[PDB]
């Protein structure tokens, strides 16, 4: 696994007040984060079916 | 949204009246503009003291009249939508409930031959109007569901062409006037109305300058 | 001939020179209201031409700090007056 | 050792299938509903939600039954096309599981219940009743 | 996407209505910029309290007639296909079943001579429709799938021309009123329908001001 | 009056600008505050009318 196949981070999760949309009597929060992952050479797995 | 601006009086600048179409059916909103009278009338500006007239200078009689009934909140009502249309001629009668001028409150069921009833909303007290239209001929149907205690008022049967009770507004600030103009849906497409402006100016000890003016409505279908 | 004008200002220099685009008659004055004068005010537009000078002494200032529904820009400043020649 | 709940929190039907009722909220300051079917449903149904006035003949009687503006928090998308609050009892909703809601903001001093048009032949296997909290009188 | 930018009642700028050409099958999207009408109207925008009516100004009444059927949860359900096309001349009945507009939730095979077997899917109740065509004639045949219980409701036999039940909408911001139009694959070509709207705004306290307007739908084959 | 009416206070007024609804040419302002009262036992007090 450490070579058929590789997980992408860019950035991880944050959190902010969003700014705008947020009141002086409501809060809008907004989170998120930045990730992929791609497969690496495929001749280095195997799969079992039925 | 229609605009005038009226003419200042100074002895400078087909028919006298100004020019509005209207349609059978909406409601607009017109705008007039004293400000070329007012402004050399340095005072207090214009006051909330307009007054309105609407005559009738083509007229074509309605075909088909119009009625009025009363219920209980929450009771059906049943009535008849016949004996309000007196043919000169014997030909038949294709009775019809304008979709777009249904009731606001309840649901008719219109049946086979003038027959309707009227099912009012849920918890509900006041009038409630829906324009019914035989052979073409469009007429109101007034009912008025009371709060099960004594009754209501008896409401007074819309013009053909009105205008609003408190709708008007007039800026002193700009020497514009405004007001709304609404035309019923038993309009009838051809006639011809007249509407008399008589506004009021203020001077700065409390006297008055009056102004008159004119417009004629004329019903056009198709805007 | 003998036409009457509405038509807004907008305001030019620090003398305040307003330019009229119809030249006024000869001595009718032409009234100025809005544009935060608490009161329509006259004056006389010198014969043949159509450049006025503003008072700087300003009669009155119906300003309204505080109101979120225009945001208080201002009402402009309009003026009115009658151009063209009599016969 | 259960206690007298009626006192501090009583309830009232609002509801009782067949007819509306009026409850009074003035002596109370916060209160909701608990609805409870008693048959299998049909189809999502539609209950409209409304608020009285002291009457001028007797300030013990309501008057007319206005009907309660909507208040939307921030989440609300949906805005039912109307600006007047309205509960919807969604299908599948066996007869052994009742559903609570109330409105964010009252005014008036009663409140009232009533099928909307087109779902009235399944409310008459609804019921509906109101709980009210702390007495402020 | 259709788009029309309505007359703005301002007592300024070969039939009536406006033109909408549609083509049987389809289900497109129509726009409509009110903003000329209601910007100068100072209110709260739009509101979705609008209406639409469809009327037929020209029909060519349809040949073959439609038919509902019943039947519940898995079981097989069998049908004719010959008692649907009222022939006053004598003439073959090439039965067809359109590939495009076959059933949704199910599957049928026909017949050489009007049959047809409706095999609904495992696992599925409600209502299913399928449109055959009987000599070039287009109808359509409705059959309900019940969940064995008690019964299922009578569905309305959707018009030729219609507006979907709740896909409208309207935008303050920018004065837009978006609606869909879809038309039925049994409509006839050249025909013609007439759509109209009646369009309410919104001073700043509530009041209304109202707004119709119409469009023709012309049911053409080719686009 | 020290024991008919009773008035609670919980906040004194704050103020706070609207970052989000300024549309750079309008600069906004809230303010807001909390509070309330009501009648204890209103046994003690009269009221002489006409």
């Amino acid at each position: 696994w450490k070579t058929a196949f590789y997980a992408v981070e860019k950035r991880p999760m944050f959190f902010e007040q969003y700014e705008g949309g947020s009141s002086a009597w409501c809060v809008k929060y907004q989170f998120g984060a930045e990730d992929g992952g791609f497969v690496g050479c495929c001749e280095h797995g195997r799969i079992l079916q039925i | 949204m229609y605009f005038f601006s009226v003419d200042p009086r100074n002895g400078a600048s087909s028919c006298c009246c100004e020019s509005i179409s209207a349609r059978p059916g909406e409601v607009n909103g017109v705008m007039v503009s004293y400000a070329a009278w007012s402004a050399p009338l340095r005072g207090h500006g214009l006051t909330n003291k307009t007054t309105f007239e609407i005559d009738g200078v083509s007229v074509t009689p309605p075909k088909v009249s119009n009625a009025f009934g009363r219920t209980k909140v929450g009771v059906v009502f049943e009535g008849t939508l016949s004996d309000l249309f007196p043919n000169p001629e014997g030909e038949q009668v294709e009775y019809e409930i304008s979709e777009l001028n249904g009731p606001s409150n309840g649901v008719v069921e219109l049946g086979a031959n003038g027959a309707f009833t009227y099912t009012p909303g849920a918890l509900f007290t006041g009038v409630d109007r829906f324009w019914f239209s035989i052979n073409g001929n469009i007429g109101e149907y007034v009912i008025s569901v009371d709060p099960t205690t004594s009754e209501l008022p008896q409401p007074p049967f819309t013009t053909p062409v009105y205008v609003p009770a408190a709708r008007r507004s007039v800026d002193p600030r700009t020497h514009v006037l405004k007001f709304v103009l609404g035309v019923s849906p038993a309009a009838i497409p051809g006639d011809v109305y007249r509407l008399t402006v008589r506004q009021v100016a203020i001077d700065c000890d409390g006297n008055e300058f009056v102004h008159i003016s004119c417009y004629d409505i004329s019903i056009g279908s198709c805007g | 001939p003998e036409k009457t004008i509405v038509e807004p200002i907008r305001l030019k220099g620090r003398r305040g020179k307003i330019i009229l685009s119809a030249t006024p008659i000869a001595g009718r004055p032409v009234v100025f209201y809005g544009g935060g004068l608490g009161s329509p005010l006259e004056l006389i537009p010198r014969p043949g031409s159509n450049v006025l000078f503003f008072p700087y002494g300003s009669p009155d200032r119906f300003q309204t700090w505080g109101d979120c529904h225009t945001c208080d820009v201002e009402s402009q400043l309009m003026a009115t007056y009658v151009t063209g020649r009599r016969c | 050792m259960n206690f007298n709940v009626g006192v501090d929190f009583p309830s009232f039907i609002a509801w009782d299938g067949e007819e509306s009722f009026p409850v009074k909220v003035d002596g109370f300051n916060q209160f909701g509903f608990t609805f409870k079917t008693i048959a299998a449903l049909t189809a999502a149904t539609t209950f409209n939600i409304f608020y009285h006035e002291p009457s001028d003949a007797d300030p013990c009687v309501p008057g007319p039954a206005i009907r309660v503006p909507e208040v939307p928090f921030c989440d609300t998308v949906l805005l039912s096309e109307d600006g007047l609050a309205a509960v919807t009892l969604p299908e599948t909703v066996t007869p052994d599981s009742f559903c609570a809601g109330t409105v964010p903001c009252m005014n008036g001093q009663w409140i009232s219940i009533a099928p909307a048009t087109g779902s009235e032949t399944n409310a008459a296997n609804v019921q509906i009743t109101v709980t009210m909290k702390g007495a402020t009188r």
